[PDB]
């Protein structure tokens, strides 16, 4: 139910933008900043490199499809590296912690 | 009548990103605290960067938070020998009637020590 | 209330004639593009010049124009790695109701580059 | 069973303590330190950001409710981010190596 | 409505002392001058210290002559080579009605340099 | 299908070397190189810290034991880190682009 | 006869992941452009990088590829003061008895800015 | 009576976390090395960093494995032209009745090149 | 058996009157401390000072204080950017049976800062 | 086959036209010398500045001569103290049958004292 | 067609005697290891330095060895932290139909660290 | 326990041969004046050097007197202004006996200047 | 009647707020500011030094108790360094002039 | 009968011209120069700052009126800070010196 | 009764070890340390300079003829410069602290 | 015959291509660089400010028409100042050094 | 009648000397120094270029002869550029100070 997302931006401004919405949003609770990558990809079916920064969000299955549409909105990329990975068990406190902070709600009509 | 509001946040490094971020904490946290609904009530935003910031503008982090038809404005803080160290200062200067008395200043993370009055 | 108005310039050496010349096109161009008629409207107005420009202070080229009784100050602007070279920064106090998507700001020469939006 | 455990820490100091004291404790057998991270998150109701490092744990699931303990015990936070990503398939041999000295 | 008032005095060397009690002669003589009876009458006051000027900050200055609830800000000033050295420019943003011509400037000590009309 | 496959190296070179290899021979088709890891780790049954790098390669369980192989030959370490985490969900489109560009 | 291929391209930052990996990128580019085959149409090959790029070899890069028995050497190329910053250039010096205006030279990343004819 | 023990490590970079991490390494192989079982054993370490190493103070990792009680001490070292760079140097001042002989010295990573006698 | 004393005092000036009145104050407060009767309980007594402190050496002050022949050394402390500015640390190797737990050291002045445990 | 051409020209300034116009000199002089018809005749052309010019590069005049098809490499040249100063030097590799001491090599301006043989 | 042929000496001091005598070896060792008979077998030679090695310029030794009508040219090598220190590289430029693998690169003195392969 | 001997001695030079001589003399005389048969009387041995001699480890020496199993440790002495140029200080830490009183502390050439009492 | 008063203060903000008040609170006529004293002291039994910045008042008897008071009010320590040094002879003019301004 | 005569003067010029004029002139003993001086004082019903020097003048009650005059000539301002402060006891020699200097 | 006493020391070795001495000894409560003094004095009928420093110290006149006599053993001159000025008033509380701290 | 024309480049490039040519293709004997100009001109009925640089074209009457089209082929800008002032007189020899390198 | 001369010489020593000659020697009024041009010229049938400074002469029709003449005398090139401009018009009593000191 609670999973890390990984995304990967192409500059500070970009990570800045996405990394607060995100939280701001209440989409996800946690967005961990990390600088410096050097990507290595495929581009038309030529191998090459570009600088990036990877985007650690802290959410949840539920917040995960509003997350992707978000992303898609504020990410200058055509196709975005929006990539969830779950978690398998953890601190028991910080999950209830990430519950708190997560989530997009609900209308029951 | 104008009436400025001051702020003040520290970042642990001089890294993009993280003058950004802080900005952005600053910027809001200082709007929040006077009930500031719109950005048309700032005549123009001032910004200081410690000697020891030299990685972004922060009037990059304010146009972030949607803040283009603002006026910004930064420059370089006195290099006081043993002033607190990565130091971004806001001057935002905010058209209201409001008594000097009732404007709440914000100082963040360890700026707290240059306001604890 | 105040309303800053915003302009920047490039200048490509630093000769004081540069700075002088540059600062008074960029002075004028932002009270045309605001339809100041007097001086009297400008409340004060503070100049940054980046690290590469020390030749001149641009707040004696608004004294060629004739801007005495208008308040100036100029200081350094952050040095950030990369960014536009040699840049001239005008922040204009000026006192009016002028609503804040009426308020034309002058990015001239390579400084278009500053503000694009 | 075999897990990735993610643990965010203030500072260096408490990188290497924390770090050393698991591997050395045969809580883990590696530990990766990633700095320089710029946290954006929500504290108190407001969107907070904080300097940062990353913990990469290489530990089992076996391990992993000590390992939580000694990690609260070590971190400064009251509410610790202990959160352990499965290791689908890896490098078997390694995979022993690392079930070998999580003790 | 805001009109600047503008200040400058030199001090003989850069020690806090000198700093701090130029600071005061120069704030109160501009506050004299224009027979301002509250510092409320004041929306915030920017400084500008020369290079040569790192010992003390000059709004830790307005802090002793009591301007607590003043919004205060410092920028270093442009280093133009042969420029008046160890030069506190302030510039006061005051909330008033009064005209361009009715405002008093005050040049300190060798700062009369800098406007001898 | 999708994992995100971590391997820690031991240099820029070695990092660059498998980095290129993998997306050039259609086993990877993205591969992350994250500088400045410092890692701790149990080394003949005592704690050692050396200086690393982090690569997060973009692949699929089926180019996997390849990519396993591919990286053994390529990395310096007798028994390197090749661990894949599992992609739980994604953005449609780009997992559609890392299938495509795995061949 | 030799017929000399050029390249340039660009990197964002001085590390050695990122000159290698870029290097790479061109190494290749220049090969394909011109359908070089073999290593052994190289009689050897000459880099220059930018004052700002001191974290790796380039020559380091072409090994990377294979190029063991090609002829590699590097130099600092000429600092010109607003020059494009972070250059890695190639002058690949290739048996062939193709002409001048047969060669296809590679400007990668900002690098375009250096041939845009 | 006290047995002087001597170690030695080498970091790949000046990072507070290399230069912590490395020095647990070496204090501990240093007491492992001669069947240390309590830190009370030892009268005081001290510790030499290279010029080249300045982010972090050795005597803060001794803390992180638990030598509270231990009496530490750093210092700079001799910067030799040509000296190994990046190098931590260890004295532990052991309190044993072992003979010279029969004390062992530690010298990892490439300061094996300090003692390959 | 030896037993190190550890002991930290901070001065406000780099005045050879600063450092010879702070290392006497340390000097003795760390013998006061662990009841030291006789200067020949000490085996030798090691001294460093921060980079910014080069006005005097510590090692006459324990002179004046009768220190003659105790064998005493001072050395260079590693300049840690933003490490706690002007400290005077003291080792002090002390011929005791005296358990690691028993000894006192001695922090003085705002070297409370580097040990609060 | 390749035969080197070698050329020397010295500036009286580090100014982009005394650069410009002097490479342009060389370069013709250079042909001029083995009666080189067109520029297909070169391989490549590598050129050295000394640490004493930084304000062109000299590849640039190169092209103001039309040679756009031929490679161009410029690089620093070695910091001998008291070596000829402000030196242009020039390697063009020309794809030509004419024996070694066939080829005619330019040494212009102070140059001279160059190659005085 | 032209076969480039790789040599690295290192030496152990910048010393102009020290320099000379170096490259004088390694240039015929070059020539020895291709079994090159005539100097008219070469194109053009250039060597690259390394920053710590400033006293003499290489292409003087190849005179003294009586390559006249040899092109040279030197350069200043990229400058790597932690690379191999005092390395004078070069690359000749041999006319020759040799493939790339009957090549004989030489590598002396710690020079062989460069290429173990 | 453990009684400290001290020594100090000049050099006219730096150059390591002055260094490793020097270091020997004072080395030898500290214990011939002690009457030390054995090195294994030796717990460790610490030297400081001034800031003007970096040309060599006085470790090295030490060795070459065949302390091969003596703990050796040097770090940079405090420059204090005007101090005695180029002084090499050891710190013996002697296993002995020995009253404070009994032990004989050596200062050579220029360095009796240190101890005239 | 017209007195030199010695005071000593921890601090440069301590001496202009303290000097400033008593000049312009017509309290003296001029405030000498002597900084970088290291002043030696007993403190609890004990031998103490302190960086200080020392204070010469010139002033009168009449307005010395005001004085005490004032300097007390603005002074950080609970005890501080107020004592008065009798002016013997002087200036004729320079004395009219301290009289003048200390009202 | 000896003093301590305190005389603040603008600059090092007027501060070492006077000093020696009186030493030399047997008009003192002694001068002692107290550079780094930072005064604060009423000029003209303003409180203004300057940043003077402070002679420390060890004279006699009978040199006094001559050492007046003299001081006047030799300083800048019209009317300068010349106070003498009374010596209660001293070390019998030094006092002996000073009268034996002072003619 | 309580007085300053000033002496001119040297050196700064001298200054804190008169200073120093005579707080420990309780010859007095308190010594300032002011330094770089230019000294000019009459020294066998010609007009020297020398550099020293200034000692301030509060002390008693039941003090002053130990204090004369230690500053005598302690000082390097032959005839040192030990001269009280009277306190003529002071802070009530200070002048206690003053006469606790010298016995 | 003989004239000195004028002409404002923006760059030191079309400075030293418009230079070189002129002198090259026998249009002018000799061209003198002047850099460092500040401009000032009205564009589109504003005054602005460009950085340029001065050719001083020594040439004759006879050249001038070829002289004029050629600058305009090799000028960027649309209307470029070419402006012929007349020699009153000169050095014999140096005007027809002119006139001989002309043609 | 009146002229603007302009003089090419090759170094400021050239430029100092001659044009203090011309106005010490009343030939012209003023000499203007501008410094820094790069010439390119036909020397030998060779486009050439050198570093040169510019003199810009106020000077009559009546003394170009002699100024012509002493130009020669301390120019150290064989053919000197020495070329009259006209002056169509100008400030009457510049011209009247130009005519005054030209003689």
């Amino acid at each position: 139910m609670e999973e890390v997302v990984l995304i990967t931006v192409p500059s500070a401004l970009v990570a800045v933008k996405i990394a607060h919405a995100l939280v701001e949003e209440r989409l996800a609770a946690c967005v961990n900043i990390v600088p410096g990558l050097t990507s290595i990809y495929r581009e038309e079916g030529s191998v090459v490199s570009d600088h990036e920064l990877l985007l650690l969000v802290k959410t949840t299955t539920d917040a995960f499809p509003k997350l992707k549409e978000r992303v898609k909105e504020l990410h200058p990329y055509e196709v975005p590296e929006i990539v969830a990975l779950p978690i398998a068990e953890g601190n028991r406190e910080y999950l209830d912690w990430l519950r708190e902070n997560t989530g997009l709600e609900h209308h029951h009509h | 009548m104008v009436r400025g509001i001051r702020g003040a946040i520290t970042v642990e490094e001089d890294t993009p990103a993280a003058i950004l971020a802080a900005t952005i904490e600053l910027l809001l946290k200082m709007l929040e605290a006077n009930g500031i609904q719109s950005y048309e009530e700032l005549a123009a935003v001032i910004f200081t960067v410690t000697e020891d910031l030299t990685s972004a503008f922060p009037a990059e982090a304010a146009r972030l938070i949607g803040m283009h038809r603002v006026p910004l404005l930064s420059a370089r803080e006195v290099p006081v020998p043993g002033s607190l160290p990565r130091v971004i200062r806001v001057l935002a200067l905010w058209n209201t009637d409001t008594p000097q008395d009732r404007v709440r200043h914000v100082y963040l993370n360890e700026a707290v020590r240059l306001r604890p009055d």
